[PDB]
């Protein structure tokens, strides 16, 4: 499993690409839920602060 | 040319479709977003169903 704390869209895209290429589970925790239309199930985004 | 707007300038940018989904996102982000363009047209792929 991969743990990350991305802060920008580019970091999230790089993490998703790395997870897809390496075929491994990757989870990144962000302060806010960044919208993403990617259908890749190997990349997970964790919203530390959920919607009010 | 047919519009009477003076403060609005029309610029045309052409971006070919990369034949790979892995590199499609990078090409789209490097060119389309970097140009600060308004709206993006989606075109059908050459394949009948993709």
């Amino acid at each position: 499993a991969l743990l990350a704390f991305p802060q920008s869209q580019g970091e999230m895209m790089e993490l998703d690409l790395v997870s897809l290429v390496l075929h491994i589970p990757v989870i990144s925790i962000v302060r806010h839920e960044f919208p993403r239309e990617s259908q890749n199930p190997l990349h997970l985004q964790l919203s530390l602060e959920n919607s009010l | 040319k047919r519009h009477g707007s003076w403060k609005i300038q029309l610029n045309a940018t052409s971006v070919t479709h990369k034949p790979n989904a892995i590199q499609m996102a990078l090409s789209v982000c490097e060119d389309l977003i970097s140009s600060q363009v308004y709206a993006i047209l989606v075109s059908h792929p050459p394949t009948p169903n993709d």
